[PDB]
């Protein structure tokens, strides 16, 4: 019971949830989008980051960097569609 | 001086036939280290059927033991007396089992 | 009090009896009164022969003390024997039958001490009781 | 010692096997097993297995069965004699398997 | 195929078959024929000689080494080698697991379980032996009658 | 006394006892005497600071005396012929015959050859010289004296840090993610095109040359055009001798993959490579933490927030940030549990795919390195463990973690103990019956009898990385898959080339001898993995000692009440988890040792036939091969190899000494010492002389621990002698 | 090749590094 | 038979003893008649 108080970063928010849906805390800086926004933009960042990863999958010597990069929209789509649930089932 | 002394024999069950090496004199078996052929030979033993009869004597001698056991167990049980006999004790043993034995060795 | 002129149970002398630190720290007293001259085995080893009337002993440890004690209620029905610890001062304490009455019977007076109010399974965790001077009672 | 002795004469009990000395190879490779188990017993104490008692006990009971006669470890005196007689069998076996497969092989 | 080369076609399984041959007829060439000895080297002989024969066309593989090899993967062409073993296995160990629990139970309702468990009531005991000869069926219904799997309040735990 | 001026009870014991137990417990600080949280993180940083500063003059050591007493400069020419020397010997006791054992590596005065792979990893770096080594060993030794000079600095009263410093666990985690981990990987990324390829290639770059010398033709032009692909063009040809101009490229970066044809180790350009990505990968991660700025995110929250909707893990992750960052053993366990993976990760991919230079042909250098790193790997995963239980026993707040996965894994610990209990037990029961199964057939006569299984798990991982030996076509073994045509233009030529030549260790052929000895392991690292789990979570309580949490980590028993309780404490799971790790490591290197000496000499069927029975082990592997090291001095003279003899005996000593404590209890030698001290007492002339500490006997758990000590001894020892004298011995 | 004048460097070095681990050593004594 | 001999009969020592006993002669027979069985005949 002694230990020395914890220290957490500034704006530290309790995200613990018991409920269907996270509080929407969790999302951040995208706490106020739609969960319209985020199921448009799951749907277009799965489709640009498969489309540059089939662009990319013979990985040439010289892989275009525009593409590199929106490979990573593959990952970034599921963070998305999670994200739309969430929001969704905060009544957003 | 040839033949190696052997006196068990395993049975061919899983390969372990293998273990019945050739110890000599036509015979085939496990090579026996007790002594028991030199034994036999400076007791003057000759056959295998003064063998059969020292296991027979063997054989009559653990049954008299084991009924010996019961009945001064259950029969007649030498008392506490019987047993504080130390002098008698040493005395019989001394002349009887040792001397007496080593005299008819001897014989 | 404890009289140092009781004599002493005839004992032959052995290897295991007090040493310097017996007169350095401190030596045990034990003094009982015998009906009649019984053989009796000393807590160092050996055969001793208690006397007739009182009998004082010295040993290194409360331990042996309290053996020799238990050997002489038990084996002998001697339970007069009181026991003593001896500082090189000779500041002679009185130890064993502490209130009179040995201590497997209550007697009026006694103060419980290292008593405590639950039981074993509510004591505190080391967690609980870290950097802090809480005890786990 | 070490190598004109136990490497050096080895070699007979440790090239035994396919000839009817491969009994004294086994030999010496299960005393060598017993020899090493023994310090289980030798180097532990009873309140770990009582306790890993207490764990399979449960895993038991969670299958609404379990002996009337409750299981319990070794005491500290039988888990002592345990070891003591496993260390003697696997050493004395593992000589014996050595001298046996030696001597035989040499002689 | 999988891996390896069939043992009825190894030039290492033939070599291992005359090598075991050859040392056998070498211990037999130094005893008499019709002798204890000699008939007994014959017959071992034969079993070798069957022995490859049959780990030849039982299709088993055998590596460089001339040693057949078992391949337990799942691949039904050598189910012969680990599965169907094992089915037979875990049949007679459930039989044995299940008759054994269910003495343990007839001893624990009696006046003296202990007296029971040294002492064995040899009747029940083999009664149960022959009840567990269903032990699969027998231990499912046990499951979901829900007499097998205790609950988490009726078994001692230690504290935390 | 003060003697252990952080324990009065131990300061006031009049016995030896207070000496040994000061000794062993100097560095459990929490434990000491009015101890404060912020004094303990304090003197941890300091003890820190000065654990560095060692490490930097052990470095420091190594490269001094490959310098001043080395034959660097003469290895560095013909480095598969030269033996590298570690340092020379001065022995008042050796004889002549010894000094001239000794002298060899071309020195004229008696040498140790090193077994660590320094000179092959420093001729890799781009070490060339003698003074390239002697200014790296003056530089570490000004960072200890940096580093010394910070610890006494930051104990001082105002550098001592604050614990709101000590528990800021974003910027440290950024900090180390960004700069230690990831800017230092470019770093070396830096170094590697600076210095090494240019060494490599045979141009000398330094701090005189490094500014006018450009690492590409190019420079940074490609860099900062974005066309980064100029920077592999032209890479080291198949014909390039290491350290010379002949045959080399211009190419700084690369993902030719497989290795280098005349060093037989990875290519520097893709070492560099490999260096700049995940420092750029590790500085990426380190931005994600909260720190001073808005940006970022709190380890509380998302800990909080981690809890699966269906309610299987409870309360999920809640407390357990409070958790960590107050229990300094929760820290210990998991750094000690990912350094033993790493470290593991350390011996099996180095021996796989060498890095530097030539290491590849010395064996004996491989092997020593192999066994060191997973001794040390095992040493760490039994000390994670251990503070894990430690963690249990001290720091850990029921109420805190409240229904969290720490307090489920103490609910279900009985199903988890007995799991694993019966995962032991089968693994054990098998593996052992089926080398019974072999060795008895065998020995009868029968080898085709035997149970041989194909590890054609093993064997299918293999092609589907593209060993073509075993015949799958999986996924890299089959040319026309979308795997192989995905990497057909980056690394797979090469990694082909590396993976189906058997001339390297890179996914060595299996067999069924190695299916046993993985299931060997596996019983291993499971009945390990019991004793310790077992330890951990009964440390609290059991139903013998239900309040275990209140006698603490190490008491030596609860007497002989409850029929006894003897080894009833975490620290005693530890001391029987120590044997069974020695046990498991002893078992992981004979098996990389008997696997690797065969195909050295050519004779990998030896193992693949021999491997199935334990005779073969016995006879084939140690019988066989300690022929040289035993024969290091015999009557008929003696060479190099008689420390390693000597040594070989001297583990086996300490071993059987260790059986000594661990055998006998602590009763028979206290009632033997009171006769001793009655005997010094009562002789004349001696006992002039009288002791300070009454002597008595080692306490219970000083004894286990004694024991413990001389038995790893002992097993280290001798199997060190072995590998390295037998390796050294047979090549 | 390594001289004596570098080897006393080193060892100057060497001296420094032990002086200020004997005041590491006190400072974490105390 | 007398119940208190049936009874030691049924002692777990002298059961145990013969049921092994009966097992190894079980697998010693089949050993026998169908040797060198590496694996399931299919
Ligand atoms: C960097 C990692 C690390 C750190 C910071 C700590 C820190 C700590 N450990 Mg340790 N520990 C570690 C790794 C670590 N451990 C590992 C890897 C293991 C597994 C082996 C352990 C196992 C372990 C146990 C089981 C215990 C600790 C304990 C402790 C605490 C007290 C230390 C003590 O008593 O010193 C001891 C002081 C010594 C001087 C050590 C003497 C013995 C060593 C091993 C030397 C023996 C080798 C010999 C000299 C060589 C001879 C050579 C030959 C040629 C002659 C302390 C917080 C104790 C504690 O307080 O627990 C609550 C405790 O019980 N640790
Ligand atoms: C208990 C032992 C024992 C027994 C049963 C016999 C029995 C016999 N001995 Mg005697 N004998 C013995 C010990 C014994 N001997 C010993 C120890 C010696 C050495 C002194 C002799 C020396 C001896 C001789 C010299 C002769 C006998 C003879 C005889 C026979 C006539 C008496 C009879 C068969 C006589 C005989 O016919 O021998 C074949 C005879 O001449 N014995
Ligand atoms: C470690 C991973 C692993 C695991 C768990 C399995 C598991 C299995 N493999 Mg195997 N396998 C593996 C790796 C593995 N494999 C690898 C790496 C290879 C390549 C070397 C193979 C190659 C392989 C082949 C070629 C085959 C299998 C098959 C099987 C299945 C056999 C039993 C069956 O079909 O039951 C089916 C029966 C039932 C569901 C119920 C039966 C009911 C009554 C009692 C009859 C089984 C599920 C066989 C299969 O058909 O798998 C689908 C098969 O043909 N495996
Ligand atoms: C001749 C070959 C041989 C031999 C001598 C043995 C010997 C042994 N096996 Mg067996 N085993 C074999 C072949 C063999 N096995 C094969 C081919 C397989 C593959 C299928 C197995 C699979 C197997 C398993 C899975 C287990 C054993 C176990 C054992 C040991 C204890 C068995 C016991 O107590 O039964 C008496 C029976 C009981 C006490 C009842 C409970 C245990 C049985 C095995 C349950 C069976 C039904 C259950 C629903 C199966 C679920 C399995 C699943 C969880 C994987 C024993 C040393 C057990 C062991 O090592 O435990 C530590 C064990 O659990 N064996
Ligand atoms: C960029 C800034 C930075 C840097 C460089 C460091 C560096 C360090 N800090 Mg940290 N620290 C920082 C910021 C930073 N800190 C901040 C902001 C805080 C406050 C929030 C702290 C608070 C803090 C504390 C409280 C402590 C440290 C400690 C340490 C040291 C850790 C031990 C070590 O050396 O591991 C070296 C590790 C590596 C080089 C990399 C990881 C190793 C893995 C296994 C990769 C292996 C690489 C390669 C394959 C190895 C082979 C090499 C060769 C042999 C072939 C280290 C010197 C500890 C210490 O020792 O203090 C003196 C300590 O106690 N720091
Ligand atoms: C070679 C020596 C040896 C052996 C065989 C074992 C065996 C075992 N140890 Mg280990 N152990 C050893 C040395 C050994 N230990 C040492 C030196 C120590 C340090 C003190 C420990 C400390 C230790 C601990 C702390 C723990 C173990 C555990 C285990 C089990 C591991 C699982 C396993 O393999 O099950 C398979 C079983 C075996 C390999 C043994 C079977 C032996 C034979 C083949 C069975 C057949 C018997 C036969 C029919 C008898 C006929 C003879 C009769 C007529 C007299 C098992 C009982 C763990 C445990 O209990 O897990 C459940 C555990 O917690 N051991
Ligand atoms: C190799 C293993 C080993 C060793 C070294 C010893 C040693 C000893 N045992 Mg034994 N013992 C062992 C195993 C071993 N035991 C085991 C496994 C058990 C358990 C069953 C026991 C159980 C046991 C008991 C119960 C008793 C002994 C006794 C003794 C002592 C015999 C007399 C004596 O002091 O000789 C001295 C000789 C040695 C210790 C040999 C090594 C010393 C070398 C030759 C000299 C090296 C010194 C060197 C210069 C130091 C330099 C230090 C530094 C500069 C590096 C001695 C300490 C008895 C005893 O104490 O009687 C007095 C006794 O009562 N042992
Ligand atoms: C090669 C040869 C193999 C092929 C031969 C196939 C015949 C298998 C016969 C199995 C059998 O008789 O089970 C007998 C068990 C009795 O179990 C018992 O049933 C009891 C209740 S009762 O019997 O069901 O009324 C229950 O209390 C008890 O625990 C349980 O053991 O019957 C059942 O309980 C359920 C039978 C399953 C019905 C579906 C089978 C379809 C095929
Ligand atoms: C490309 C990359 C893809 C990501 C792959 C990584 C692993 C995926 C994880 C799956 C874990 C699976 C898992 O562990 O789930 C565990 C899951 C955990 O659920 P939580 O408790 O988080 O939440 C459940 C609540 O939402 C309901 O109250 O519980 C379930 O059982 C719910 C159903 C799971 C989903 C059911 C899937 C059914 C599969 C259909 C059968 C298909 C095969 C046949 C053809
Ligand atoms: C990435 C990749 C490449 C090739 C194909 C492949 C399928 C392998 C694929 C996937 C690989 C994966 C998923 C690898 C998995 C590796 C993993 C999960 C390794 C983890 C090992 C875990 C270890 C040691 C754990 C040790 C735990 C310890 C001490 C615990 C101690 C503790 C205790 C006892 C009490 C509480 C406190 C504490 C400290 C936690
Ligand atoms: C392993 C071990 C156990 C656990 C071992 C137990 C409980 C033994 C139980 C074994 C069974 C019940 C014996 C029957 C099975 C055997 C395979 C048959 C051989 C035994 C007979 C010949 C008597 C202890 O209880 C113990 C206690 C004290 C010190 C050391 C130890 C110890 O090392
Ligand atoms: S033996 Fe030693 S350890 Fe085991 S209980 Fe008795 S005293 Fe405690």
């Amino acid at each position: 019971a002694g230990y020395s108080p914890v220290p957490s970063p500034d704006n530290t928010k309790e995200t613990y949830w018991e409920t269907k849906a996270p509080s929407s805390q969790v999302l951040g800086i995208g706490k106020d989008v739609s969960s319209g926004n985020y199921i448009v933009a799951s749907v277009v960042a799965a489709v640009v980051g498969a489309a540059c990863t089939g662009q990319c999958i013979p990985l040439t010597v010289s892989p275009n960097p525009v593409f590199i990069l929106g490979s990573f929209l593959l990952p970034y789509s599921w963070a998305l569609h999670v994200a739309a649930w969430i929001q969704r089932n905060n009544g957003k | 001086t040839a033949v190696k002394p052997s006196a068990q024999v395993v049975w061919p069950i899983v390969g372990q036939e293998v273990l019945n090496g050739d110890v000599g004199g036509g015979f085939q078996g496990v090579q026996i280290t007790s002594g028991f052929f030199q034994i036999w030979r400076a007791s003057g033993i000759t056959s295998e059927v003064e063998l059969y009869w020292c296991a027979l004597a063997g054989l009559l001698m653990s049954g008299l033991m084991i009924f010996a056991g019961w009945f001064h167990y259950h029969k007649a049980a030498p008392k506490l007396e019987w047993f504080q006999n130390a002098e008698s004790m040493l005395n019989h043993h001394l002349s009887g089992l040792l001397g007496l034995g080593c005299l008819s060795w001897a014989g | 009090t404890l009289n140092l002129q009781i004599p002493s149970p005839t004992f032959e002398g052995s290897t295991g009896g007090w040493l310097r630190a017996a007169e350095v720290e401190e030596k045990y007293a034990i003094t009982w009164t015998s009906g009649k001259e019984q053989v009796f085995e000393m807590p160092t080893g050996g055969a001793a022969i208690m006397r007739k009337g009182e009998n004082l002993l010295y040993l290194a440890r409360k331990e042996q003390c309290l053996a020799l004690g238990t050997q002489l209620k038990t084996g002998f029905k001697i339970t007069d024997y009181k026991i003593y610890r001896i500082f090189p001062s000779g500041e002679v304490q009185y130890l064993h039958p502490k209130d009179g009455v040995f201590p497997e019977k209550v007697n009026a007076g006694r103060i419980g001490v290292g008593n405590v109010s639950h039981s074993i399974g509510k004591n505190l965790n080391p967690s609980q009781i870290k950097f802090t001077n809480k005890s786990f009672n | 010692w070490l190598r004109d002795f136990l490497w050096a004469q080895a070699s007979q009990v440790i090239q035994s096997y396919g000839s009817s000395l491969s009994a004294y190879g086994l030999i010496f490779l299960g005393a060598h097993f017993i020899w090493a188990f023994s310090l289980m017993f030798l180097f532990s104490g009873r309140g770990y297995w009582q306790e890993l008692i207490e764990s399979v006990v449960w895993a038991h009971n969670k299958l609404n069965f379990a002996p009337a006669i409750q299981p319990r470890a070794l005491s500290i005196t039988q888990g002592r004699a345990v070891g003591l007689a496993h260390y003697l069998l696997g050493g004395i076996g593992t000589t014996w398997a050595f001298f046996l497969a030696r001597i035989i092989s040499v002689g | 195929v999988a891996g390896l080369t069939p043992c009825k076609d190894s030039k290492d399984f033939q070599r291992r078959l005359d090598g075991s041959v050859k040392k056998l007829k070498t211990r037999l060439a130094k005893y008499e024929k019709g002798t204890p000895p000699a008939l007994a080297l014959e017959k071992q002989i034969e079993r070798t000689q069957a022995r490859f024969e049959r780990y030849g066309k039982a299709g088993l593989l055998c590596g460089t080494d001339g040693l057949p090899h078992l391949i337990t993967d799942g691949r039904w062409s050598h189910s012969g080698e680990f599965v169907i073993p094992g089915l037979f296995f875990l049949y007679i160990a459930g039989w044995i697991g299940w008759v054994g629990r269910s003495y343990v139970l007839f001893a624990r309702e009696s006046d003296k379980p202990t007296e029971k468990e040294i002492i064995l009531d040899v009747p029940a005991a083999l009664s149960f032996v022959s009840t567990g000869f269903i032990w699969p069926v027998s231990a499912f219904k046990e499951f979901t009658s829900g007499n097998l799997i205790a609950d988490e309040s009726e078994i001692t735990v230690s504290p935390r | 006394t003060k003697f252990p001026k952080f324990s009065q009870a131990l300061a006031q014991d009049p016995a030896t006892r207070r000496i040994w137990y000061g000794l062993a417990t100097a560095h459990d600080f929490e434990s000491h005497d009015g101890m404060t949280e912020e004094n303990l993180y304090q003197k941890i940083f300091a003890s820190h600071f000065g654990h560095l500063a060692i490490i930097f003059l052990w470095t420091s050591g190594n490269l001094f005396h490959v310098a001043w007493q080395g034959n660097f400069e003469q290895w560095v020419l013909n480095p598969l012929k030269v033996k590298p020397v570690a340092h020379a010997i001065w022995d008042p006791h050796f004889g002549q015959p010894a000094v001239k054992a000794f002298t060899k590596g071309g020195v004229f005065y008696p040498v140790n050859i090193a077994t660590s792979g320094v000179y092959h990893w420093w001729y890799t770096i781009g070490m060339r010289t003698n003074n390239d080594l002697y200014a790296g060993s003056l530089f570490l030794l000004f960072l200890s004296g940096v580093f010394l000079f910070a610890g006494w600095l930051h104990l001082q009263p105002k550098f001592r840090p604050g614990l709101s410093w000590f528990k800021n666990n974003e910027s440290r985690l950024n900090h180390h993610l960004s700069g230690l981990f990831g800017f230092s990987s470019l770093a070396w990324a830096g170094h590697l095109i600076h210095i090494a390829i240019p060494e490599a290639r045979g141009q000398h770059v330094g701090w005189d040359n490094f500014t006018k010398t450009l690492p590409h033709p190019a420079g940074l032009t490609p860099f900062f055009t974005g066309n980064w692909s100029l920077y592999a063009d032209n890479p080291d040809t198949a014909n390039h001798i290491f350290g010379t101009s002949e045959g080399s490229g211009s190419a700084i970066l690369t993902f030719l993959g497989g290795f280098h044809p005349q060093t037989q180790a990875l290519w520097l350009t893709d070492i560099a490579h490999h260096h700049l990505a995940i420092g750029v990968v590790f500085i990426f991660a380190g931005h994600m933490y909260r720190t001073n700025w808005g940006i970022g995110h709190s380890l509380k929250e998302i800990l909080d927030a981690h809890r699966p909707p269906g309610g299987r893990l409870g309360a999920g992750h809640k407390g357990l940030f409070e958790t960590i960052t107050n229990s300094l053993h929760f820290q210990l366990g998991l750094a000690l549990a990912s350094i033993g993976v790493i470290t593991s990760l350390v011996a099996q991919h180095m021996y796989a795919l060498p890095a530097y230079a030539f290491i590849a042909k010395d064996y004996t250098t491989q092997a020593a390195l192999y066994t060191h790193h997973q001794y040390i790997a095992g040493f760490l995963m039994v000390g994670a463990f251990a503070h894990g239980a430690i963690f249990f026993v001290r720091d850990y707040d029921p109420e805190q973690n409240k229904n969290n996965v720490l307090a489920r894994m103490l609910e279900h610990k009985e199903a988890i103990i007995s799991h694993l209990s019966w995962v032991s037990l089968f693994l054990g029961f098998h593996t052992l019956g089926l080398y019974i199964h072999n060795d008895v057939v065998v020995a009868f006569g029968t080898p085709e009898k035997q149970i041989l299984v194909e590890p054609v798990f093993a064997q299918w991982i293999q092609a589907s990385s593209g060993k073509a030996l075993y015949g799958f076509d999986v996924l890299l073994s089959s040319s026309n898959s979308v795997a192989t045509n995905a990497s057909n233009n980056i690394w797979l030529p090469g990694w082909l080339d590396a993976i189906n030549s058997g001339k390297n260790s890179l996914f060595l052929p299996i067999g069924p001898g190695d299916f046993l000895v993985h299931h060997a392991i596996a019983l291993g690292l499971h009945t390990t993995a019991l004793i310790l789990v077992k330890g951990a979570l009964d440390a609290r309580g059991s139903k013998l000692m239900p309040d275990k949490k209140d006698f603490g980590y190490s008491f030596p028993c609860d007497g002989p009440g409850r029929g006894g309780t003897c080894d009833i404490s975490a620290w005693d799971a530890f001391y029987l988890s120590m044997f069974w790790m020695l046990n498991t490591i002893g078992w992981v290197t004979f098996y990389w040792h008997w696997k690797h000496v065969t195909i050295w000499q050519g004779n990998a069927g030896q193992f693949n036939e021999s491997s199935t029975y334990i005779m073969g082990w016995l006879r084939d592997y140690l019988w066989l091969n300690s022929s040289p090291l035993i024969n290091g001095y015999n009557p008929f003279g003696m060479n190099s190899l008689a420390v390693w003899a000597w040594m070989f005996l001297f583990g086996h000593l300490i071993w059987a000494t260790g059986f000594m404590f661990l055998i006998s209890w602590r009763g028979y030698w206290q009632e033997l010492i009171e006769t001793l001290a009655w005997a010094h007492e009562r002789t004349p002339l001696a006992n002039l002389v009288r002791w300070k500490d009454k002597p008595v006997a080692l306490s219970i758990v000083q004894a286990r621990l004694v024991g413990l000590i001389h038995f790893t001894v002992g097993y280290v020892f001798t199997y060190a002698a072995f590998v390295i004298a037998s390796t050294t011995g047979k090549f | 090749m390594i001289s004596d004048t570098q080897i006393f460097v080193a060892l100057i070095l060497a001296l420094v590094s032990l002086v200020l681990a004997i005041r590491l050593g006190t400072a974490l004594y105390q | 038979m007398d119940s208190n001999f049936l009874k030691y009969l049924s002692t777990a020592p002298v059961l145990l003893t013969v049921w092994l006993s009966f097992t190894a002669g079980l697998v010693i027979e089949a050993n026998r008649f169908f040797p060198d069985m590496l694996y399931f005949p299919m």
